[PDB]
Parts: structure tokens; C-alpha cells; sequence
């Protein structure tokens, strides 16, 4: 219901992290440290094969009160990997705090990043199973403070419009591929049987995480924390929407 | 007959048959002999490398042949304009045609002295392809038509097709035509020719441009008794779904429920007749809309009918959607706007999709909520339409028709088409008027006085000229509108010029000032 | 007679026979004078000054018109039983249209006081734009129908009309149109009027639904002598490539080779009755999905008939590709579901795709491996089919009717249009019946002893009642089906009901509990 | 009557006339009883649960049905030679069925000796559906035809059909037949059948291949009186935008204005014979482009006609876009490519798009310049067509015909269709040619002495055999073309080889060596 910044007034009593109900107090959640030493390289992980990637269009662009979930629509889906069949992309949103030292998700080693973003990919057909494996999320890193990306850029200008929780707008023109590092550098990627980061956690997701973070200005990353707020009134920032690191267990992290 | 007898008396005039309109057009036409005799292999190659785009393979035959498809070849000025500001629509029914006063002439340049004789025992081979069992080029927008001035004399074009082609090769389905292997006129000057033809039935051309629009034809008073969804969230905020219905009426013309729906569409770049708010690149060619076939693409030349522009958006012209004229005396190569005439096809604009913009948009996704998993909180995607094809409730305008402009077309022999209006303008036919073709006999000169099994090539050099006489009859329709306000109609200017616009100047020059379309009156859709 | 004399009996009845059901129906209007007896211009501007795509220019007229282009117009709840479970098809053949028993009346209202006089002279007068010269506002889903129940009284509506527009300007083409310009009848008390017209040449409406579905016509137990391709790499994995056929069968239905396709599709938004699954925003114009015509865009109302949804999916329905009918005494601005009936189309889900689904798949590629070329390579790639157009062996339905539902619509007079079925359901036809329009001839009051000039605008208050009988004979499809199990009927619950369907409650006040459709009956594909 | 006397003679022959030639086909059959005389429900799950996209509702009857839907039943090699190499059209007429030399048979099958005797008592059934009440399996491309070879005997199959499902389930609309009750004619050793069937009306199936190209209809030696775009930038530097119009010619015949455009498509993957440039991936039904019903997915099969591939890519073939057919003793499954046969369509390349091509490009942006907001400045974008609908101006060609290949099909009956042409070849008809049900009369074995309530389950086991004869008339197209050098002509190869193609083998085998389509002789377009 809540993240453990938000559960600090006296006031607006929800759930945090600690308490959240549904499945997310098992085994596998999500956000987990990525031990390099310990992942075994698997000769089957391949570089995905990103069709419908370059292309640019509109896209709505809301505040989800929790966070900023970009809407990818349809043709961007995913082929590539050791997916089972292939996966649609149907949502866009990410993680920040207000340094590059708090952390964001996911961490390599112990090593956190100032954001972290999260494409996540539906399962194309399937059936009408309850069975695991139905999201393919791609996982990617941002901590950088000297050059300014084109990538990033419609979408820090789209930020302010949905300054209040519940807003929605729209991204002027933008493709998927210049938000994502270069072709050149999506080589190396760890692969995790994870649930879920936000409550209700259920364990159908792949979380293929990329190393190689990406690199956006300061000032994109300052106007991310500025130009957004979790209550009604501009009175909370968004800054640190994110879960705590869960324990691995017996699962076992590949390496590509 | 008999060299002291014509077989012809210059036929011009024009007659209103009130529902009906007989044109009449007589002129001269000088014809050469072309390609000495023979025929000759061309091809992408023999013009030289073209492109695989510009590839091709056929034969430039020693023949020549007439050609009027052109309204301009039947119909006046003043006939025009009257047509156009009194019928909504027009549409021929047949021709007569009659060739006469032929003269062959023999050209001697005595050692500089080019001296012209009569050779009154020479003669024209014509004949017609009534069977169409040549390759029909009378369909492609070529020059050497008869001439709009009746006084201007012409030269008549030469006969060439094309075949299918590998590369500059040709191909064992490739086929060969000899036009001598057909039966033909020999005319001497005392001789003529004469045929008539039959239009196949085809529709009136719609001349007149809609007083409504698709998207206006409710009652503006009373509402439907359709209801839309009219919001989707109650609004403060957090859960908010929800669904409001609401009547549509005269405050929301937009989505109320309609019958009908425009026509399809090809998007075309944009272009700016002020070239300072177009693009610093060049893009003519990468910029266009192209189709291709068997690996050649070919440019969407004149493309779908659609609407040149939006109501104010003069200035811009779909990047090949449509028709340009060279003004007259205009070059053939880079000239610049000025020297050119673009049509345009605003009128349309109240049934046919702008040429340069997206026919519409259409959903790409299911919207959702957190409701199953957090994720599939998907909002409702839309994506744009480039091209649409044909769809049940559609409705559409053909392309305009203008005098400079070309009158019929040959329907290719095949399988399946649909809605065959020539894409360029006017009316299709799968058995339009034939082509005749017209190519003097060459004479075989000095022989050898011992026997020479190579075939003759020495042939006195000689040309040949005479008068052609085109007849259409034009079926009208007549209009019987209630509008109380005056129409729009085309008229002449008065204003102090310095020449008349379409005449000749002080060197005897034509001139037609301006295209002149045919939609000027107005109709109910 | 006059003035003591009818002009008419009610009649009002059905009769059916063989294959022909005439039904009859008479009811009792009111005319009030509209406009004040003149004829006003009307324009966003005046009324609303909305955004440019609903901005329009057009003319109110003091006249009235009836309209009956609606299945209960004619066909009793219990008619249209008979009618649905019966016949697999049927179509409008004839129609009488009768006016009488005119009653004009003239309104003191004094200091105060208000009075109610016949006007035994006074005329009101009436005539049919058979020649269709005036906008034609029928096809428009409007109010102002003759009741559904007999025993109503109801109000003609106001005549008004829309042309072109810039903005909230006119322009030159823009026409004005005067319906005094037309010949028309007056009618004293005693006076009657009747006209019969015909109908066109259309197709049976089909009120079957099929019981075979397009991709299900193959015989299940043979297999088929062609082949498909089945694996394509030996599994393994290095480098290699192999092309495996099998033979299509009972199996794998899925690859067998057909000889036809679905219809066509435009995609519309999927909306879920209960809202929670739906998505907290505001999406309904923002994905509508919708076509632009000079500038401005329309929703896709009824857009292409399309399946509703996927089998047991009634919850879904597409954004703006139903009719949506409300509820009676339901409100008209921001109402909730449940008083509003929306329909749907899951019959013709054998032929026609979901309108809320993706055609089908496309390639977008070149697969290869690396080698080809040099170190490229490449995997097969699709692409999603968000509209597809017309293609040659598709098959599809049109839309259902429905006893609330319009029956005819008259198709744009344009130079091209494919299949013109009303995309909101009907027949479809070129010369449709002709609108009838009615108006109460203006009464001045007392005029001046000293000659003015002007026109009169002081008038005696007056307004006219009567009664209006219309008959249409329909023509009827039977059916020969060889089912040996029963079918589909519609039929009326018997569980206990405080009212019975179809019928006046307590307050005598009519209502239709629900959409009645015509597709119960199953024939094969 | 009875035994003694033949009911039949053979008759199998062919008879040419000038515009018209018949064919004669006897052949020998057997039927067994089925499924033992009883009528079953069949799904998917009875099967074995198939995948969603084959799931499928049914029943299988204990009927046979006659099946001659292909050309090899009627056409010898030796005539479809002489059909292909000397006619532009040919279409069907009439045709007349016989069914003799009944004959059926007792099979005691006593322990190991299965003894068969004669029934001369016994009855078969035999009735057309000649009013199309009952499901249309013959245009599903089944096994179960006459034998190419007159001499071969064989089985008739077991009629099936499908009717609605949701999953493995039934709905209420889905139909159940029973075709005992349909009147039906008994025959016993001495009686036979016979019906004639006339054709409707059909389009004659082009025999022919195109000599030119869709894109060089022009006079190769003439200009074009029209402009094109030619130069939009005077050149590098920076602001220097311009507008150069030229002349559209021979030399740049690219950009030529054309009246007419190639035919729609919907991509399809390309494939490589060389497996070794496909791809290390498992793409078959991944990349296979197909279209969804109801939620159920289903192959693009033969799909749009299309040609198969740009000329010289012979080893490239559309994934599912060519008719594939097994060679002599082919296996049904992973049959490698030595066992197919795989047809082609170039010769519609002069026409048609190439199926593994997008149809061309199309804009999707307005170019744009440094102006009001200089960091805009567009760049003229387009984007590919991968799937075109219909388009006014759009011609194309059908699908080929085979001498293995299905002769005709049946219009699926519904509201509306385009262009009904069966995507697998042949000539759509509303009312084909009815399917011929036959069937052994089942006969009780000895029954109980004491009555007994439950319908009998014992029968004497029993077969029946018989000849059946089927003549069709075919009208001819005659071609009168001028085309000089020799045409293209199908011909066997002189070169000496073990066997005789199309012929039996040492162990009398008949086999086709390879598909025989029919364009061979050329037209102009
Ligand atoms: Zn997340």
C-alpha cells in the first residue's frame, strides 16, 4: 500500500514495505543483490532481438501516484532470449531516490544506482493459465551526472504535467531504442526468477537485468524528484519509491 | 478522286445539342519518315543506363499515329467554361474520325539546295488497332496531340512500346509486334480515310463540387437518440473509473453516429509553394510516396483522388497527388514554380481525405488497469493512419477533369480492378477508341542492275501531310438544383490586360493562362 | 362535408401473408409554428462556439417534417416476434403515406388569460421533396419519430440544415435554400394529402445468424493433399537449417489452405461494463478511434461492422462501435450504464473480426542467416494488422436492425462508393423515401391603415394538430433449413414481473425493456 | 433388370470442338459402412483436446461422399496440354453424374476365412444436396478424388462437418444434420443414378501471362506533357530550399503519371530453398502471417495472389503463400522439401506485388524548416506498406490453376464479398455443383425372438463397389494475338529417361512428375 518513506507522518496510515499484504512475503519477491562471483554464464542467454524498438510515436505518460508509468501500447514486443515464446512491451516506469546514493532496486554487488527503470513485456499469447513466466521486464540502470541524453529528454518535459498524483499527458515523439543504451553495449544481462516490486507480488516475471547503465544529465535526474509529488497537495516528493532488497534463496542468477 | 479534287473541306465548329454537344476539329499534320524504315531493338540499355527503376526493353517502330485525348483537342475555351458553369455532368458517346487532302512530298537538298517535290504516286500506310492488338499507348499522358489552336500545324508523334524486360534484356515471354503484319490503307493523293467508333457506356463525369460535407449532414436542430460514452473516470482522483453516457446532438457534431464514411487514402508528403518553410534537404525523391513492382518501385504519381489541401492550406501540394502543367514555353528540364500550372482538388475535400494527412486513428491496444497484476495498467493507445484501404460505407470523388488535360484511358486486360477510373482523370475503357496508325511507304529508290539479296536501303527521302478530323459526341446532365443563392461560376477577368488570356500574342503565340477545371456548380450529397 | 366531414378512419394494423407483411400505423401530431414563421442561419457561434470540430454553418426553417424511419414505427413488439423467429430475410417492397383530419388553432393567452379557438380558415401546407433538392436529414439517427405506442401523441420536429462551413463563416460555395422555392399543397380543415412511393431494388436484410464459422469449413475427418511447412531447424543448435512439410489435417485446422478471409476491420478500444478492469483515466475521445475530413475529425460511430467481442466476453465492448439506445425516461447528458441499452454484434463473430482485436499478423522482414550478405543475419518478424481494408475473397456481414433501430438511409451522391449499407444498419438506397416537410401558413395579425413597407412580423398565435397514418409492405426471406435440433427463438420470460415487458405501467407511461435484434434463426455458411 | 445386365458402360474419353471441349471420367470405387452405421460427435477434445486454434465441434456420419473438385479427374496430361498451349480462357458449363454396375457384398469373415459373397437383396443410398442445405466440405482442397489414373480403384471417403464450438463444447446455435432425413434414392444390383448440373455463370480463368508491365504501358520514344518534383534544394551550403520542376520522360520513366496501380497484398515471410541463408531459428508459425476469429488464429494460407517471388529469386518462396504439393509415395509428415512440390506465381509479377515485399512506401510526416520554432525543422519521413487493401485504380491477376489443383469452390452465403475468386484457384460459385452422399443401407443381423426395446446394433457386415461416370463441358477461349516471335509453350523434354512422365513405373505406379499451371501463352495488358 505504501513505501517506507511515505509511512513517516503521524498521518496517512497505510501498509509499508514490511506489512504489504498479498504474496509478497515468500521466497522470490524481485529486488535482490547480484553477486557477479556467484552467477554461473549460461550459453543460451543471447542479446534480445528489439523489433517495433525504433520507432516513434506518441506515448501517455501518467502520474501513478507510486511512480511514473509511461503506457507503450502495441508493436514493441520482444523475441529475443531464452523467453518462451516472445513478449509484448505494455508499461514503462522506473525507480529514483534524491541521490545517486540512496539506491534504486536492483544492485550489482552491492553497487546501487541513482534510477532504475523498468520495461516490462506481457506474454504475447499464451493461455488462460495461472502458470509463472508471464512478464518479461527489462531492468536497466541510470546513475550519471555530466552529459545530457536526447533520449530522456521528452520525457523530463512531459514530467511537469503530471505533477499531481492521478494526471495524465502525453510524450510528444519519442522511440524506445534512444531511451535505451547503445546496441553495442546490451551485450552482458543476468537473468532471476523475481515476483513482483510492487504489492500483491506474484512470481511470473523473468527480471532480466542489463549491466551497462545508462547515462542522463543532473539536471533531468534533479527535475525527476522536483517535478513529482505522492499526495494530492505539493507538499511530498517522490523521491524514494522503492523496495527493499529481499533474500535470494535457492534460486540460482545466470549470467549471459 | 484525282490530285485536282480535295477529299476533305475544313470541318470546326461545335454544335449544343442542349443535353448533348457535338465538337468538330480539323488540322494539318505534316508526318515524316522516321526511323529511316525500320524497326529498331530499344532498351533500358540502348537509352543507356536509365535505372533498374527506369529499365526497360521494346521497339521504336518506323510508324506514326494520331492522338486527341485531350479535351482540349474538341473543346473551346468559351465551349469549356460553358459546359463546366451549366452541366454536372458530361461524358462522350462516340467519334468520327476522317483523314483527307493527303500530300507526300520528296525533299532533294541538291548539294545544299533541299528541294521539295510532289511525288504524286507515293502513299501513307493507316490502319487502325481496332482489335487492340498492340501495346495501347495512347494512356500515358504523351505530347503530340492535335494542337488546342486550330491554326497551329503538327507533326505527329511516333510510334513505340515496351515489353517485359530483365534488366536491359529482354525475355522469352517478351513479344515482338511488326505493324506491316496488320492490314492497312494505301492512300494515294487523291485518296482519304474515314472510321467511326462507339464509346463503351461509361459515367457522367461529376461536374460540380458538394455544397456538404459527410460530417454535416445531420439535422442541426434535433438530437440523436444515440447515446456515446462521455467519460470514462468520475475525476478528483484514486479509483475513479467510471462510465457516463450522454446524447449526441448539435453541441457535439463529432460523434454522432453516421452511415457513411470518406474515402481510402495513400499519404503524401506535404510541400510548400514558399520554399522557405519546406525542408533545407532534398527530398523529392526519398521524400515520396512509391509502390513497387517485381523489384522496381514507381512513384504514386497522380495516387488516390484525394484533397489537394485543408480549407487555407493553398500554399501546400501533396508531393505527387497532383497534375502539373508547363505553362507555355516552359522548358523540360528544372523549371522553376513559376513556369508551371498545379492543379488542385480542394473541392473533393467535403467527401475525400486530405492527401497529406493521416485518414484517421485507430486503437493499438486494450486499455487496462492494475485490476489482474499491477502491471497491464495499460492506457488506451492510438496509432495513425497512413494509408487506408477500401471500406464498406465509404464514399468518394474521382479526380477532376481540365481541358489540358487527358479524356480516356484503356482499362487493363485483367483479372480483377476495381473502380477503374483512370487515376489521372477521365474515363476508362476497356475498349476506348482505337489507335490509328499512320506511317508513309518507303519508296525503294535506285536498285542495283545485277541482283541484290540484301534487302533495299537507299529510299529517297520524302515526307507527307494532310488533314485530320476528330468528332465526339458529348452526352450531358442537366441540373435541376434549388439553390436560391447564385453559384459559383468561371469567368473571364475584366480588368485591363495586355493580351486576352488563352489567344495568341504579338508573335502569333497560344497561351493557356490558367488549367481550368469543371466543378463549379453545386449538389446535395 | 368540410368543416363536419372526416378526412380519415385510424386503421393502424398488420397483415401478414405468405411472403409479404404490411404493416400499418396511424398516430396524432401537433404542429407548433417553429422559428417564429422565418428562417434564421445558425452556426457554432450563434449557439455554442465550440472547438473547431464541431464547428458548422447551416439554416433553421420554420418548417416541420415526419419522420418514420424506425422499426417500431411499424412493427408491433409481438410483429417483430413473428417476424425474427420466421424468415431469414426481408426488406421493404411499397409505402403509403396518408395526412388528415387537420385541425388549426389559434391561441388568445390575453391579459393573463389563455384561450384556446379553432381557426376554420388558416391552412397548413405539406409537400414531398420527391425529387430529393434538399438536404436530406433522415439518415441522421434523429428524434421525433412517430411513437412506438399507438395511443402517444407527439410533436413534429423543426426542419433545419447544414452546408459548408469555415469555421463558423461560410463561403462562396455554401448554399441557401428556401422551401417556399417549392411547389407545395395547403390544406383547410377537410383537406386531406396521400402519397404512395416505391421501394428500390434491396437486399434481404439478414436475420439469420450462421452456424458455421469461416476458419471451421473443412471436413474433419480427411486430410488435404497440400502441404505446409512444419520445422525449419533440426532443432540441435549451431547451424542448422531444414525445410520439414507435413500434410494439413483434422490435426492442425489452424494451417489448413482456405479459399476466404474475414472482412475487413478498424480497430476500435475495448471498454469493460464493470468498471474496475478498465484504467483510471479519461480515454473515452482520447481513444476513440476516428477518421479526419478537411481538418476536422468524426468518431468512428458504427464504424465497420465488426464482432462486439470474443466469445464470453459480453463485459467488453468497443468504445464507439455499438449502438447504444436509452432506457425510457432515462436523461441526456451524463448518465449511468444501467439506463442506457447497449447492443451488440457477437452474431456475425463467425465471419466478421472482433472489433476489438488485431486482424491478424504480418511479415515485416527479410529472415537470413549471417552468411547471406556477410555478418547480418536476421529473425522473422511480424507485425500487428491494426485496420486492414478489402481484399479479394473476403467475406463478412453487415450490421444488425433492431425494432428501435433506423431502417433506411439514403447513400451520398458521389462517383464512387463500395458496398453502401448504412454502417448504423438498414437498406441502403439511392432514392429513398422523400422527406415530407410541413408548416402552418403564417396568419398576420391586424396591419396598419397607413401603407408601410416592411414585412409583417405581427402574427396570430396558431398551431395545428391531425392525425398521419403510414403503410409499408415488407417483403419476406423464409427458410428451409434442415436442423434437426430446435433453434434460437426470441421469447418473453414467465417469471412473475411487477410489469409486463413491452407495455404502459401504472402511470400509462410505454417503454422497451430492452434491443430486440433479428438474427435468431441459423443457417450454414 | 437385376443381376444379368449391365447398367452401364464405361465412357472416359475427351472430345475437342473449336469453342468447347467435354470430358469423359469412369472410375471404380468402393465404400465401406463407416462408422458402423452411426452418426458420432467429434471435438477437439475427442480427438485429443487439441490447441485452442484447433479446437473444433462436430459430427462424423456414416455417409461417403463423390469428389472430383480437381482437374486431373477430367484433363489428361495429354489434354491439359493442348488446353494451356492453344487457349487464353476456358471455364466449366455443364456436367452430367452417373453412378452404375452397383454390385455390393457379404464378407463373412468366418473365423480366419473372411469369406465374401454377393447380397444381391442389399440397397445403397445415394442423394445430392442439390438445395446446399447441408454443410459444403468440397471446397477444402480433401483427399478422396477421382483417380487421375482411369484405372485406378478407389475408396470414397466418410462425409464430416463442423457446426459451432466454444472450446470442445457446443453452443445452443450450433446445428446438428441427419441426412436419412433427406429423401434418398435406393438401389439395388440392377439400378443406377444419374443427375446434370449446369454452371452458373462464371469468369473464364485466364490461361495467359502478361507481355508488358503494369509500370511500362508508355510510349517508350514519347515525353509526357506533365511535371514532377525534380529539385528541392539549390544545392549544399545552408537556407537555400527551391522547387525545379521536369519533365517526366523516357529517360526517367520512374516517375511517370500512370492511371492505374498494382494489386492489394498481406505480406508473407520469405523463404529460401537453400537452407543454409534461412535462419538458426524454429519461425514456421512464429513468422507466419495469418488472421484471427473469435480469438482463434488461422493461417494466411494461399492468401492474397501475390507473385512468389521477384524474377531470378526462384529459390525463394512466401512461408505460406504457394500451393505445395506431395510427389508419388510422399509421407504426410516432416516431409523434406525432394517429397513437395512447390508452385509459383511469377507470371503474375507483371500485375501483382511480390508477396515478400512491402506493396511501397508511404509518407508520415509533414517536412518541416527551421522556422517559428526553429528547433523543429522536419525531415520528409515515409514508412512501408506491408498489408494494402483495395484502392479505386487497382488492377491484378488470380491465382493459377493447376492440373492438380481444385476446380471450384463455394461462395460462403452472406451479406457481402469482394472479388469472390476462391483464394486457392478456381471459380467461385453461389450454387457449385451439389454434393453426391451415398451410403450402404444397414442390415440387421438376426434379431431376438422376444421383443426387445434398444435399436438394433448387430448388421451383417457389408461393402459395396460400382463405377461412376462424370462428364463436364468446358467452354474455350480462342486467342487471335499478333505477336510475331514464337510463344512460350509447355512441352516434354526429348532427353532419354527410365521412365515416361506422367506414366506408371515397373511396379504400376502412376505418378505426376511435377504441377502443370496454364499461362503459357502471352497477352498485351
Ligand atoms: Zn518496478
Amino acid at each position: 500500500w505504501c513505501y517506507e518513506i511515505q509511512t513517516k507522518d503521524p498521518r496517512s496510515s497505510c501498509l509499508g514495505p514490511e506489512k504489504w499484504p498479498g504474496a509478497c512475503k515468500e521466497n522470490q519477491q524481485s529486488p535482490i543483490n547480484i553477486v557477479t562471483a556467484r552467477t554461473k554464464v549460461n550459453p543460451r542467454l543471447t542479446p534480445f532481438i528489439l523489433v517495433g524498438y525504433d520507432q516513434k510515436q506518441q506515448w501517455p505518460i501518467k502520474n501513478n501516484q507510486h511512480t511514473v508509468e509511461m503506457t507503450l501500447g502495441g508493436g514493441a514486443c520482444i523475441i529475443g532470449g531464452d523467453l518462451p515464446a516472445r513478449y509484448e512491451a505494455v508499461q514503462l516506469h522506473l525507480h529514483w531516490s534524491n541521490g545517486n546514493d540512496n539506491g534504486s532496486e536492483h544492485s550489482i554487488d552491492g553497487r546501487h544506482f541513482a534510477m532504475e527503470m523498468h520495461i516490462v513485456h506481457k506474454k504475447l499469447t499464451s493461455s488462460k493459465e495461472d502458470s509463472k513466466d508471464k512478464f518479461a521486464v527489462l531492468a536497466f540502470m541510470i546513475e550519471v551526472g555530466d552529459k545530457v541524453n536526447k533520449g530522456f529528454q521528452p520525457l523530463v518535459e512531459a514530467l511537469p504535467s503530471i505533477s499531481k498524483p492521478h494526471s495524465t499527458s502525453t510524450v510528444r515523439e519519442s522511440s524506445l531504442q534512444d531511451m535505451l543504451p547503445p546496441s553495442t553495449k546490451m551485450y552482458t544481462y543476468f537473468r532471476y526468477n523475481g515476483s513482483l516490486t510492487t504489492p500483491n507480488c506474484d512470481e511470473t516475471v523473468i527480471w532480466t537485468v542489463y549491466k551497462q547503465p545508462i547515462k542522463i544529465h543532473k539536471n533531468q535526474f534533479l527535475e525527476f524528484s522536483k517535478n513529482l509529488y505522492y499526495d494530492e497537495d505539493q507538499k511530498l516528493n517522490m523521491k524514494d519509491n522503492v523496495r527493499p532488497l529481499q533474500p535470494l534463496g535457492k534460486r540460482q542468477v545466470f549470467k549471459s | 478522286d484525282g490530285v485536282g479534287s480535295s477529299s476533305g473541306n475544313w470541318h470546326c465548329d461545335s454544335q449544343w445539342l442542349g443535353d448533348r454537344v457535338i465538337t468538330t476539329s480539323t488540322r494539318t499534320w505534316a508526318l515524316p519518315t522516321y526511323n529511316n524504315h525500320l524497326y529498331k531493338q530499344i532498351s533500358n540499355s540502348t537509352s543507356g543506363g536509365s535505372s533498374n527503376d527506369n529499365a526497360y526493353f521494346g521497339y521504336s517502330t518506323p510508324w506514326g499515329y494520331f492522338d486527341f485525348n485531350r479535351f482540349h483537342c474538341h473543346f473551346s475555351p468559351r465551349d469549356w467554361q460553358r459546359l463546366i458553369n451549366n452541366n454536372w455532368g458530361f461524358r462522350p458517346k462516340r467519334l468520327n474520325f476522317k483523314l483527307f487532302n493527303i500530300q507526300v512530298k520528296e525533299v532533294t537538298d541538291n548539294n545544299g539546295v533541299k528541294t521539295i517535290a510532289n511525288n504524286l504516286t507515293s502513299t501513307v500506310q493507316v490502319f487502325t488497332d481496332s482489335d487492340y492488338q498492340l501495346p495501347y499507348v495512347l494512356g500515358s499522358a504523351h505530347e503530340g496531340c492535335l494542337p488546342p489552336f486550330p491554326a497551329d500545324v503538327f507533326m505527329i508523334p511516333q510510334y513505340g512500346y515496351l515489353t517485359l524486360n530483365d534488366g536491359s534484356q529482354a525475355v522469352g515471354r517478351s513479344s515482338f509486334y511488326c505493324l506491316e503484319y496488320f492490314p492497312s490503307q494505301m492512300l494515294r493523293t487523291g485518296n482519304n480515310f474515314q472510321f467511326s467508333y462507339e464509346f463503351e457506356n461509361v459515367p457522367f463525369h461529376s461536374s460540380y463540387a458538394h455544397s456538404q460535407s459527410l460530417d454535416r449532414l445531420m439535422n442541426p436542430l434535433i438530437d440523436q437518440y444515440l447515446y456515446y460514452l462521455s467519460k470514462t473516470i468520475n475525476g478528483s482522483g484514486q479509483n475513479q473509473q467510471t462510465l457516463k453516457f450522454s446524447v449526441a446532438g448539435p453541441s457535439n457534431m463529432a460523434v454522432q453516429g453516421r452511415n457513411y464514411i470518406p474515402g481510402p487514402s495513400y499519404r503524401q508528403q506535404r510541400v510548400s509553394t514558399t520554399v522557405t518553410q519546406n525542408n533545407n534537404s532534398e527530398f523529392a525523391w526519398p521524400g515520396a510516396s512509391s509502390w513497387a513492382l517485381n523489384g522496381r518501385n514507381s512513384l504514386m504519381n497522380p495516387g488516390p483522388a484525394m484533397a489537394s489541401h485543408k480549407e487555407g492550406e493553398d500554399r501546400f501540394f501533396p508531393l505527387s497527388g497532383s497534375l502539373i502543367f508547363g505553362k507555355q514555353g516552359t522548358g523540360r528540364d528544372n523549371v522553376d514554380a513559376d513556369k508551371v500550372m498545379i492543379t488542385n482538388e480542394e473541392e473533393i475535400k467535403t467527401t475525400n481525405p486530405v492527401a497529406t494527412e493521416s485518414y484517421g486513428q485507430v486503437a493499438t491496444n486494450h486499455q487496462s488497469a492494475q485490476w489482474p497484476t499491477s502491471y497491464d495498467a495499460a492506457q488506451a493507445q492510438t496509432g495513425w493512419v497512413q494509408n487506408q484501404g477500401i471500406l464498406p460505407g465509404m464514399v468518394w470523388q474521382d479526380r477532376d477533369v481540365y481541358l489540358q488535360g487527358p479524356i480516356w484511358a484503356k482499362i487493363p486486360h485483367t483479372d480483377g480492378n476495381f473502380h477503374p477510373s483512370p487515376l489521372m482523370g477521365g474515363f476508362g475503357m476497356k475498349h476506348p477508341p482505337p489507335q490509328i496508325l499512320i506511317k508513309n511507304t518507303p519508296v525503294p529508290a535506285d536498285p542495283p542492275t545485277a541482283f541484290n539479296k540484301d534487302k533495299l536501303n537507299s529510299f529517297i527521302t520524302q515526307y507527307s501531310t494532310g488533314q485530320v478530323s476528330v468528332e465526339i459526341e458529348w452526352e450531358l446532365q442537366k441540373e435541376n438544383s434549388k439553390r436560391w443563392n447564385p453559384e459559383i461560376q468561371y469567368t473571364s477577368n475584366y480588368y485591363k490586360s495586355n493580351n486576352v488570356e488563352f489567344a495568341v500574342n504579338t508573335e502569333g503565340v497560344y497561351s493557356e493562362p490558367r488549367p481550368i477545371g469543371t466543378r463549379y456548380l453545386t449538389r446535395n450529397l
